């Protein structure tokens, strides 16, 4: 939904063929109709709202760990995650522990509603199974 | 207004120079101006020298002097300097 | 008629004082890693996950998924353990390092600081059950203590790093550790504070082109809003393969946090004795 | 309007709080138009902020 | 474990014979106390047991009270119990008349001083409240005694008489035509950030969803104004870090033709309130929406 | 000498012996058998009397 | 003034929150601690007019 907008028609097609597909557990799923209307447009409201809130919350501190990081340290994990990133002694500017206790405080609540729009209620929590996997037992909670 | 952030060990001994320091205003009297600052000014060292947790003075009747901290030592001659040139 | 019940069975020999011991803990809540109907000891407790490359997120992961069960009855050659179910009230120990009130919401935390029952290599690690606000605080506090690992160096930060340590709930004030050993952060507690940065620096870039393109058919007037704010921001400072990378990065570090960014009450109470070491609380699971 | 704030003591007992003015006002207004010329003076308006 | 022990349909818990007949039988000795039938013995609801000063008790001598508690900030007291009622003071959503009519209700010293408290700091108001439950007695005194019940039916001792939730008139709020035969009803916490203080708006909300996510985009379509405030203060006013534009908490669940009016009389005043005939309390936690 | 007087006012609390008289069958009570309420709780249960 | 009409009553300072401040004006506190020896009684407070 977020890559439709103000992308190419085709490159949309593309995107939306290599996305549609899932690989899981040994075993391929496939997303059927996944169309582009409303209902998705309201999500992608939330979630561009969210965003937004992420960005204007977060320190300096928060913006600067990664960087700083990059400096000292060096794994698969770090290379592999600063690629990601837009290409750009010294002593931190502002300390104030209170105001990014709060600070990190509001950061989560956006956090949580960045999450819920992905997150799904869980209705069963499972601990048993059949050898076979045709059944389980379960505890049912919602 | 910075002194108000630091992370201050013992937060009560700091309120009470931060609240001596905003209570400072000059009155016009020409006379009354070296004493408030006198009065800022030992309070501001005395916030300083606990940030930068130095050792400070408490031998009763005695009053913590009035020096730089931690700055350059050419700076300070210079700083020096220059007032005895106002002298 | 009995009741449902766990057996746990201990591996090891017991004195009249251990099983003395044993039977002081008779209403303590104690982490199971599955629900099995005969069990051995090493299974109790939290000492089977100890490490020492790992810390306290980890932990926290782990007793996510643990079954929570009371002790019931103490006997020779065997320990009976009660799992409770929703919605029914039941006896809780205070084990924890904080007094608890009416109404209070309890959940369940790793330990961060007396021993019991040192076998020969085991020990009943037994966790928190800590009021809800104090566990958002010491997350909150403890994230932002691992924040400042890489400026440890200045003497201001050493400073924050200690405020930050120490933290008083009602009548009771104590330090949590420090999650920097020998100058150095741990993996989990390095992954979750990359997490962080991760999300905030991804979204930082990544607001702005949906925002603008959203915002003109927007017809509640705060997404404009929105954009506003982010012009804000950035006046105070592309291949779709690498887009595409990049969102799909955003929600997978998004996940990554969710250990952190919320939790779940186990218990509210609704009794206290003047002993308060004990209460009278319903489950919630 | 000049009073000093109530203290924790007067606030806990006794009277009621005074009672501040109405958010809503009465206003006298004259309007003038001019593409006909016409000028109603002293019409009645209620004000709010 | 044999054939017939697993034929066996289980004991009935009503025709054996209580613990304290048993062992009366056992030594075949007599007692002046009836022991026969132990009352409360199949009561399902949880129930607890509150002190709460003299002052504080108005409007909840009736049952089928909301019970809150709520935080001082200081050592002395530490928590106080109040009602809905109460927080109706501090509510932007009630009238006029009802803020004044049930302001005079409530002039006692420890009202004022829970309105003080709850006045005073600088947290937001549903970080200084905890949802109890529902109220279904009273023993009256210079400290009264209240019995709430926090997961259950509302009834006294012999399941004679259910008792209702009451809700002022001002603080319900419905969103549906017609409405579906299982309400579930939550608590509505939302913040209006206008330019010298926030005005907390408070409601009692019954609906037929139970998903959170559908409920949440329902509450921001009927709340969008509040959010625009809270994008608005966000702007123009930085180093305020505002968290939330509301809260919302489930406690409970009714059937809609239970829905009713009423109102309630206290000396000789009149406050007007919706009423859930067979509530039955069932508590969350506040979960925060923005 | 300051200008003014005082007079000091003190509230002494003594424990004593009281004494009762009343005439025989002077009130009638009315009594009923003792009635068992139990509340349960998970370690132990306890009964009202 | 105050610090001098202090030490010469003996008397200490107060210092108090105003959370703490309401809840003394409404439900009261025991502020005065007891002494280290008391051979006799509770202090008879006099009040004077």
């Amino acid at each position: 939904g977020l890559f439709s907008l103000d992308r190419s028609y085709e490159e949309v097609k593309a995107a939306v063929q290599q996305l549609q597909t899932i690989t899981f557990r040994d075993a391929t799923f496939t997303i059927p109709d996944p169309v582009i209307d409303q209902h998705l447009l309201i999500d992608m409201k939330t979630a561009c709202l969210s965003m937004s809130m992420v960005a204007n919350l977060a320190s300096e501190l928060t913006m600067t760990y990664v960087r700083k990081l990059a400096l000292e340290d060096s794994s698969m994990l770090l290379v592999k995650c600063q690629e990601l990133l837009m290409r750009l002694p010294a002593r931190p500017q502002h300390v104030s522990p209170d105001d990014e206790i709060a600070r990190l405080s509001a950061l989560f609540v956006m956090l949580r509603q960045l999450d819920d729009l992905i997150r799904e209620q869980v209705v069963f929590t499972v601990c048993d199974v059949s050898p076979d996997n045709k059944s389980a037992t379960c505890i049912f909670k919602g | 207004r910075r002194g108000y952030t630091y992370p201050f060990g013992d937060r009560g001994k700091a309120r009470d120079h931060l609240a001596v320091l905003d209570r400072t205003e000059f009155d016009t009297d020409v006379r009354h101006d070296a004493e408030i600052v006198e009065r800022a000014l030992v309070s501001a060292v005395i916030l300083a020298k606990m940030s930068v947790r130095e050792t400070l003075v408490t031998a009763i009747g005695q009053t913590e002097p009035i020096a730089f901290v931690h700055l350059k030592d050419t700076e300070v001659q210079r700083i020096e300097e220059n007032l005895e040139g106002v002298r | 008629a009995m009741e449902a019940n766990i057996f746990c069975t201990f591996d090891h020999k017991l004195s009249i004082a251990d099983v003395g011991k044993l039977t002081k803990l008779v209403a303590a809540v104690v982490p199971i890693p599955q629900r099995l109907h005969l069990i051995k000891h090493y299974q109790l407790g939290l000492h089977q996950f100890v490490d020492h490359t790992r810390g306290y997120v980890r932990l926290r992961g782990l007793l996510r998924n643990m079954t929570l069960t009371l002790m019931r009855r103490v006997e020779g050659n065997q320990i009976l353990l009660h799992v409770p179910t929703h919605g029914l009230l039941y006896t809780v120990l205070n084990t924890g390092p904080v007094t608890w009130e009416k109404g209070d919401a309890l959940c369940v935390l790793p330990p961060l600081f007396e021993n019991l029952l040192t076998l020969g290599q085991w020990e009943l690690v037994l966790p928190w059950i800590v009021p809800m606000p104090l566990a958002l605080e010491i997350n909150q506090r403890l994230l932002i203590m691992g924040l400042f690992s890489l400026d440890r160096s200045y003497e201001e930060v050493k400073a924050a790093v200690q405020q930050l340590q120490t933290i008083t709930f009602r009548d009771a004030t104590f330090t949590i550790p420090d999650p920097v050993i020998d100058q150095h952060l741990l993996i989990d507690m390095k992954t979750a504070c990359l997490s962080m940065s991760m999300v905030a620096n991804l979204a930082s870039e990544l607001t702005m082109t949906y925002v603008r393109k959203l915002a003109l058919e927007d017809s509640s007037m705060l997404l404009v809003k929105c954009q506003e704010l982010l012009m804000r921001l950035d006046r105070e400072r592309v291949s779709p393969d690498d887009e595409i990378a990049r969102l799909s990065a955003l929600f997978v570090m998004l996940r990554q946090l969710d250990d952190l960014i919320r939790e779940q009450v186990v218990f509210t109470v609704c009794d206290v004795s003047p002993d308060n070491k004990s209460a009278t609380c319903i489950f919630k699971g | 309007r000049e009073r000093s704030a109530p203290k924790p003591q007067e606030l806990l007992f006794g009277p009621r709080n005074e009672s501040g003015p109405p958010a809503e006002q009465t206003w006298y207004a004259d309007v003038v138009r001019c593409v006909r010329a016409q000028v109603d003076l002293g019409v009645e308006v209620r004000a709010a902020r | 474990m044999d054939a017939r022990a697993v034929a066996k349909r289980p004991r009935d818990p009503a025709d054996e014979d209580n613990e304290l007949v048993t062992a009366l039988k056992a030594k075949r000795e007599v007692n002046t106390i009836s022991v026969r039938y132990l009352y409360h013995a199949d009561h399902q609801a949880l129930t607890a047991r509150f002190f709460v000063p003299e002052g504080l008790v108005e409007f909840e001598a009736q049952p089928g009270a909301l019970l809150i508690r709520m935080e001082t900030g200081c050592d002395s007291p530490r928590h106080l119990y109040i009602s809905l009622y109460l927080l109706g003071i501090r509510a932007s959503n009630v009238s006029a008349s009802t803020r004044c009519l049930l302001e005079s209700v409530y002039t006692a010293s420890a009202a004022r001083a829970a309105l003080q408290w709850l006045d005073l700091g600088p947290h937001l108001l549903h970080r200084r409240l905890e949802t109890l439950g529902c109220v279904k007695t009273v023993s009256l005194g210079i400290t009264s005694l209240l019995t709430c019940v926090m997961r259950g039916y509302l009834y006294n001792t012999l399941k004679t008489e259910v008792f209702a939730l009451m809700i002022p008139k001002d603080m319900y709020l419905t969103w549906e035509e017609t409405r579906g035969r299982l309400q579930y009803v939550y608590l509505i916490i939302v913040y209006d950030y206008d330019g010298p203080e926030t005005r907390p708006g408070i409601y009692v909300l019954t609906s037929s969803i139970a998903h959170w996510q559908t409920l949440v985009d329902v509450a921001r379509g009927k709340f969008a104004r509040e959010r625009c405030s809270f994008v608005n203060r966000r702007i123009t006013r930085p180093r305020q870090i505002p968290l939330c534009t509301g809260v919302i908490q489930k406690l409970g669940w009714c059937l809609a033709d239970d829905i009713h009016t009423s109102f309630l009389v206290h000396k000789e005043l009149k406050l007007s309130v919706v009423r859930l005939d067979n509530f039955s309390v069932e508590l969350g936690d506040f979960r925060e929406f923005v | 000498h300051p200008g003014f007087a005082l007079t000091a006012v003190r509230t002494d609390t003594f424990e004593v012996d009281m004494l009762l008289y009343s005439g025989k069958s002077c009130t009638s009570v009315i009594i009923n058998n003792p009635i068992v309420t139990k509340e349960e709780r998970d370690i132990s249960t306890t009964y009202h009397v | 003034v105050d610090r001098w009409i202090r030490h010469a009553a003996g008397v200490e300072r107060p210092q108090l929150l105003d959370t703490e401040t309401i809840s003394m004006l409404t439900f009261g506190s025991m502020s005065e601690r007891n002494a280290a020896a008391t051979v006799h009684g509770q202090k008879a407070a006099c009040e004077l007019i």
